[PDB]
């Protein structure tokens, strides 16, 4: 089947089109992040279509979410209904008691699989970007090429297989 | 009658009190994340003002539409040229163009970075000229499908742009890389590298060249989007200026520099070298002389001394970046012509003149390079009838081709005159391939920047024809591919042949 | 000396024999595959869409596969994520002017070049012997200058939306709309300049104005709405709405037109409207292409209509009290004017103007519910 | 098809093969032999300067000999005959701006688009709305509009001298002069026409004012004056000094900047400053080169000066009699505004500055003894 | 924000009233000496105003300037130019300038001559319209002086072209034929018959010239020169159309038009065919047969045809120019080469193959004209140290050279291929010497107007190296001659070349 459409593409619409709770879309939009997305992923079984399977699951949790909460909510509540900013400062502040790089990169990665708009509100989300990638970046770059690359294969865990 | 002087005010009486125009709030800061501090105070280099900056641009427009509408349009320049370069010039423009587009992006994020007035200013007039740029490049097409001797491809590489590899790798060093990172580590990229050692000298070069192979469009718009360019190396000069007295640069510029030069590097310098030498009748200079004096000596040496004063050093992986140079265009482009049936392009085999033009300039050449392309064109590459693409060749020699998964670059690693590394992993259910040390050190600490799916990922058990049916890899007609073996004006290969040739992409990783 | 191929006799000789006997492709219409929002593709249609290398999975981008190259922690070059409107494709906008570089800087020079002659004209002309010293003193000089870095925080704003936008025609609308505000700000300081020059006594400093609008009263609010919309919202299109379609379509529209356009002129002060016809023009300008983003295209999207006005009503709501507030401030400003120079009918009026305007330009294509006397009562109880 | 010897292999191969080893002069600049009025030799003079075909017997031509074909009876096609003006090189004359054709529709084009793009804003904007109707419907309509007949005029006065000019330089000056007043009268024309389109019921017939204008009390003397200018004077010198530097100086700047420029804003009006401005502009820009010319040239010539003076201050006083009419008329004008728009001290103090610039730059310059205080009473003797 | 839709007015709108602006008074009449009235009512085509005016020709000039300024100046263009073009643009563009400048003033004059505002606009636009074209001709000597292959005559043709004996004619046909007589007259002269009849096609075909020739200067501004040239047109029509229905029109109009007619083919037909065929290199048409479909046919065939219904006849003296056309531009160029030390531009003989072309299209050619050619070229005609000048050969062989009183074109009867008409009249103390029919009613019936100096009564008894130091013939090494009798790039003769012949000029009419 083809590149922009195809059989796993129109498989997900259909699958999409079920939702009719804010509830359920947003657990399913959570639960394919944590499936399908990030080098952490459980499965690549959707790397060609994911990207674009994604955007159409969060059009759904968007409408539901502007139909069922309240303007103030809106702004500052995350679909599952926890205070944004509230959730924004505790990330913020577990990525700023990193101790390493790989704590670090963790609490990033899992922050945007977890509540990515429209989980999260975006004004609230990006000023999580900013200060989430500040210290990630920090932690980083410091001393980036001291570890030879044999070590830094088994850091990072690969599977050497050249 | 009446009495006073006439009088006015210009740029520089408003700009001196632009520095005052920022105001202290608790929130006044940028918006993305960043290891470093850019100093308010600093101050620019030109002292424009919207208006005059309006005005000095507007004449260049002047100039160049004049030509381009008028005499160069009666003299049917936009006919005139080389065939090779009428090809070359839909991947020159475009490719440039997206380069153009993601800077308006790109200062637009510097400009929010930078604190100091005078600084977001300074930024904010590239934004102007990238915005200009963008719609330069597009011009250029514009013209070459009006008016030229083949406008498929010229009309719309916009879309066309992504059937091929070269793409991908273009988007790394000319799109995200511009915009997805540090805003310092972007700018690196941008204005330190991409501007100040490749973009600078390239469009006078392809004006060199341009002209050397009868095309007189590119040499107008290229040479009017140069005046702009001098502004743009300031800024970049004003970014590490801006940064240079803060702990965290210590700590950093450097390696940033050092991941932005080899982002850079590991493009352009087989990309640059094949499209001048591969794409064009008339030669101007062999690239590995270009090469040397840009990147060596002009950035790598003057350019960047300039920037010492500052605790900017040369990049760590000059010296490999030289090593690797040599062979990197020759290497390439067996693989671009292989692959020509997902080009937006026509290419030819190198003519008997070419190949004593490379020997001569690159000994050993033909012993390589030269036989394999006399074996492809008796095997009938240039031919429809032939049920041929060099593809085919390389699955009878076990020469498979790899996607770089950070840079984008192909490489042939068992076929390769240069450099020949290949790394291969498995992570977390995915498999990855590198060609090179830094690229590498690159996904290791930083997986998740690099997750770009290849065209052998994307098209794995794809027939040929249907992915280029899909994408619109089509002439007007409706059957002749846009893209060609031989840049001849018949025995022009249809969809038909490419579906009877029955080519079905693999993903070569998946032999390990 | 350098041998040109198109006009080498040799080397042209060698291109005209490789050339085909006619054009390998009849169809010479670079951009043709783009949908045309007019009867036929313009130019500014076929050099800017498309420009931007978006994938599908983005709204209406024709490209495929992740970025390249992302930012540490995963966030993508440009993605969903940066803004709550949805839409069926990025690409519908359409500036109704069709502006793209070359006429924007075509015009904006035409500007330039007259603004320069009509200065030169007015200084040889002496116009300036019948302007009022107390209005050209204290009202251009501290509060129209104040007004100043009102037009730069709102250009300003427009940063994040330069790197955020989501199409090339979406980008170079932004961009023009904040460049026209920097350029307005610019102009405010050369009027100042030029009184300097001309007026003996006169300081073209800005430390005057910025203390007025820093530490002043009567822009408090406004200034405290310029700092949020700029920094504190990171939606770019959340920036843009705001800014155009509530903010500055009120009190921008209120400042410029009702007070400094309306009242200059009874002070003998052809001057400062001479720089508020440039900046009512840009307004006008870039009204068009905010009505035609958020509403044509973004409002009226045949399939979030109902989504994004919800966003928009909200983003009217949550923007309107502190733009309320910016204008109760400005209130203040009437009394300190000479004795004479309004009265409370007339300034009730101008606030109706503004107000009406809103409703019927912005308000109501959203379907946002204002009550003019409401906000025209709210904003009259600041007047002293 | 057709083959261009620049691109044609064969036929540049011929071209190239006859060409020279470097150029045969190394002089390649034209006009080298004009003498340069600044530092060095400008575009303006090079492509100005002694295009007029002027044999040596026409004070400063380089050709000899009379001329080819004369008029019936003899009158030459050129000649000294046609000015009591002398001089000792026709030449002389630099346009200050030296504008050529190139810059001069240059600078006009800008002002025309940026005009409609001003007159789009004003409209969008609902500007009018502030406008009192009386001095739209009254001022603007009949009196303002009857102005566009005194500039429309003043334009015809220029036909003779378009013919008789007796040099290049002093011809496109001339030239120039002319085309900004049919400029201006048409420019009056298209406020008229706007606020026909705005405004509901304004008729932009030009009936009303042209009866204003050829029966009123008002405009009268100024039409004498004008149909003088115009029509009784056969010198084009004449002409172009008193209507320059007498008539228009004083009346013209009167009516323009010390009437509608001056109170046009106190009714809400920032339409007419628009175009005035325009106005004020052109002619501060002719003054310079009216001034170069009458003065710096013909006033200042080595030879002439003294004969000269003579001759401009006899035309002075020729026409200063018919300007103080046409000024004492228009006194009459004030008496029709609304109670409170202006008093006798702002009209006297707005003539004398009108007169004091006219004595300033063109009355001193010729020596001639202008009383500011009898002129300025001789006109206020039409206001009570 | 906005109440009311964005609103404007254009040219158009405010044309409307146009005509209203004039008014009655009892001296608004025409300052100037008129046997017509032309109507009040009169109406005019273009419906412009000052504003848009200006708009219209501010975008043809960025074009033109634009073109010049950048891709013709890269492609150096002002000199890739056959020589013998080169000095053929010193005459065409200074020449045609003298006819644009006088042609401010002619419809200046007209302006003044309408009474109806709408003729008065018409005529003004043409006022503003001609002072364009002076800058423009202007601007091309400008261009090819500042980077052309010989700047001396392009650089200096205001003071140079007194000199000789062809700009005499110039200015009767295109100075004062333009500004001297009845406005109507002057209108046929400008309009009716020097634009509708010469100038608008030759324009052009100066273009086609040009172009074959390699120059690529010219094109770019007489192209943009001719886009001006309906609206003149125009005016001339409506000159007719004012003044139709008045008595004095069936009295006057057609002697004023055949005198017009008369007066400006006298000097274009022999002039026009020798500037093209003798002036290049590469040939476009012959211009027997350009002549023919020019005045024959486009003009006096369909374009008199249009003017029928106003009483407008063709000129009674057609078939008479036709009749000394043929070898007319021949004959001339005889004249002027023999003359050449008194040009400021550089003449050639014909080569080989152009005497070949010349007998091939003018049978007869060869035995008259190509035989004195090859005996002037065998005197030496070209060689500075030959001390021979082609006017030697004439007085040697009695053939006396005259200029024609009235049209100023000088003729040679005893030589002549064409008309060998020779009228001598003494009158009041002085000889008067015509050429035709004609030319010979206009001084018997009109002697005051025709009192021309000519070249032999001015320059009697001097020798001819004072002449041409005295008027500023030479080069910038104060040495060298600007005119030559051929166009190498050696050899070039010197003030004392020409000394050394004391060649003192006779006044022709003292043998009788
Ligand atoms: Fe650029
Ligand atoms: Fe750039
Ligand atoms: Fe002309
Ligand atoms: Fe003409
Ligand atoms: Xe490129
Ligand atoms: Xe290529
Ligand atoms: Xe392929
Ligand atoms: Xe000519
Ligand atoms: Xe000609
Ligand atoms: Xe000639």
């Amino acid at each position: 089947l083809g590149i922009h459409s195809n059989d796993t593409r129109d498989a997900w619409v259909n699958k999409i089109a079920q939702l009719n709770t804010l509830e359920k879309a947003a657990e399913m939009l959570k639960q394919f992040r944590m499936d399908h997305t990030t080098p952490f992923r459980n499965s690549y079984e959707l790397d060609n279509d994911y990207l674009w399977i994604e955007a159409k699951l969060e059009e759904k949790v968007a409408v539901l979410k502007a139909r069922a909460f309240n303007e103030v909510d809106f702004r500052h509540k995350t679909a599952f209904g926890e205070d944004a900013k509230s959730v924004l400062d505790g990330t913020v502040a577990k990525m700023n008691a990193a101790k390493d790089k790989w704590e670090a990169e963790k609490i990033h990665i899992g922050f945007r699989q977890a509540y990515k708009p429209p989980i999260m509100p975006v004004n609230y989300f990006l000023d999580g970007e900013r200060q989430l990638g500040t210290r990630l970046m920090e932690l980083r770059n410091l001393n980036y090429y001291d570890t030879p690359l044999e070590e830094l294969r088994k850091q990072r865990g690969v599977r050497v297989v050249h | 009658a009446a009495n006073r002087a006439p009088t006015s005010v210009n740029a520089q009486e408003v700009h001196r009190w632009l520095q005052s125009f920022n105001w202290d709030f608790k929130n006044n800061r940028t918006k993305y994340a960043t290891k470093y501090k850019m100093a308010n105070e600093t101050k620019e280099q030109f002292k424009l003002i919207a208006k005059e900056y309006a005005r000095m641009e507007a004449v260049k427009d002047e100039r160049q539409f004049g030509s381009l509408q008028d005499a160069l349009t009666r003299l049917n320049a936009g006919v005139r040229v080389h065939p090779k370069w009428n090809e070359t010039m839909k991947v020159v423009s475009n490719f440039l163009e997206v380069g153009e587009y993601n800077a308006i992006a790109a200062t637009g994020m510097l400009w929010d970075s930078a604190q100091a007035a005078e600084q977001k200013n300074g930024y904010l007039a590239q934004v102007l000229d990238e915005i200009r740029h963008t719609h330069q490049c597009a011009y250029v097409n514009y013209y070459f499908a009006k008016n030229g001797q083949d406008p498929a491809g010229h009309n719309d590489a916009r879309r066309t742009r992504t059937i091929g590899p070269l793409w991908k790798g273009m988007k790394r060093v000319f799109s995200d890389g511009f915009i997805s990172g540090d805003a310092v580590e972007c700018s690196l990229n941008l204005q330190l590298v991409g501007e100040a050692c490749f973009t600078n000298p390239l469009i006078v070069a392809v004006t060199e060249w341009a002209a050397a192979n009868g095309d007189e469009i590119t040499p107008t718009v290229f040479l009017s989007i140069e005046t702009d360019e001098l502004r743009h190396m300031a800024n970049g000069y004003q970014t590490v200026v801006s940064i240079a007295n803060d702990p965290a640069s210590a700590k950093y510029l450097n390696t940033d520099l050092n991941n932005a030069f080899w982002t850079q590097q590991k493009y352009f310098t087989p990309v640059l070298g094949m499209l001048f030498e591969y794409g064009s009748k008339f030669k101007v200079e062999p690239w590995v002389k270009t090469w040397d004096r840009w990147v060596y000596e002009d950035w790598g040496g003057i350019w960047i001394g300039r920037l010492g004063k500052y605790g900017v050093e040369s990049p760590r992986s000059l010296k490999d970046a030289k090593q690797d140079a040599y062979w990197a265009h020759h290497d390439l482009y067996l693989l671009a012509y292989a692959l020509w049936p997902t080009g937006f392009f026509r290419l030819a085999l190198p003519d008997q003149e070419e190949m004593e033009w490379f020997e001569a300039n690159y000994p050993g050449w033909y012993d390589h390079y030269g036989k394999i392309y006399e074996e492809w064109r008796a095997r009938g590459c240039e031919d429809p009838s032939s049920g041929f693409i060099p593809l085919m060749w390389f699955i009878e020699n076990n020469h498979p081709i790899y996607i770089d998964r950070v840079s984008q670059v192909p490489f042939c690693p068992s076929l390769a005159k240069g450099a020949s590394t290949l790394r291969v992993h498995e992570y977390n259910g995915e498999m990855h391939t590198f060609s090179d040390q830094w690229g590498e050190r690159m996904w290791l600490a930083e997986p998740e920047r690099y997750e770009c799916q290849n065209i052998f990922e994307q098209y794995e058990g794809r027939e040929l024809s249907e992915v280029i049916a899909e994408l619109h890899g089509l002439r007007s007609d409706g059957k002749t591919l846009i893209a060609q073996p031989h840049v001849r004006g018949d025995k022009l290969w249809t969809l038909d042949d490419i579906k009877r040739l029955n080519c079905v992409f693999k993903n070569p990783v998946k032999a390990f | 000396e350098r041998r040109r191929g198109l006009t080498d006799p040799e080397m042209a000789a060698v291109i005209l024999k490789a050339l085909p006997e006619a054009p390998l492709d009849g169809n010479n219409k670079m951009g043709y595959f783009v949908t045309p929002r007019w009867k036929r593709l313009t130019e500014y249609e076929a050099l800017t869409v498309y420009a931007q290398p978006n994938a599908d999975w983005i709204a209406g981008g024709l490209d495929w596969g992740d970025w390249t190259q992302k930012f540490h922690g995963g966030r993508p070059s440009w993605g969903n994520e940066t803004t709550e409107l949805r839409t069926v494709d990025w690409f519908k906008h359409r500036d109704p002017l069709r502006r793209w570089h070359a006429p924007y800087v075509k015009d904006k020079a035409e500007e330039w070049r007259y603004t320069d002659r009509f200065l030169q004209g007015y200084s040889a002309d002496g116009q300036i012997r019948a302007m009022n010293p107390t209005w050209r003193d204290e009202f251009i000089n501290r509060y129209w200058g104040a007004f100043l870095f009102n037009e730069y925080g709102l250009f300003n704003a427009h940063s994040q939306g330069a790197r955020e936008a989501l199409s090339d025609v979406t980008r170079v609308s932004l961009a023009f709309w904040g460049f026209d505000k920097i350029d307005i700000a610019q102009m405010i300081q050369l009027e100042r300049g030029f009184l300097a020059k001309i007026v003996p006594g006169f300081d073209e400093s800005t430390a005057v104005p910025k203390a007025e609008w820093t530490n002043g009263e009567v822009y408090k609010s406004a200034r405290l709405a310029v700092e949020g919309l700029w920094q504190e919202v990171f939606d770019w299109n959340e920036s843009a709405f705001s800014v155009h379609a509530v903010y500055d379509a009120l009190f921008g529209q209120f400042v410029r037109r009702e007070f400094f356009q309306r009242l200059a002129p009874r002070f003998g002060d052809n001057l400062t409207p001479f720089f508020i016809n440039q900046a009512q023009t840009y307004f006008q300008i870039a009204k068009q292409g905010v009505q035609d983003l958020y509403y044509n295209c973004l409002g009226d999207d045949p399939e979030f209509s109902d989504y994004n006005r919800t966003v928009m009503r909200n983003w009217t709501g949550k923007w309107l009290e502190p733009t309320i507030a910016a204008l109760r401030d400005f209130m203040g400003l009437f009394a300190k004017l000479p004795a004479g120079t309004t009265d409370k009918e007339e300034i009730t009026a101008s606030l109706y103007r503004v107000v009406d305007d809103w409703i019927e330009d912005y308000a109501s294509r959203i379907d946002f519910k204002a009550d003019r006397d409401q906000i025209v009562k709210a904003v009259l109880a600041g007047l002293k």
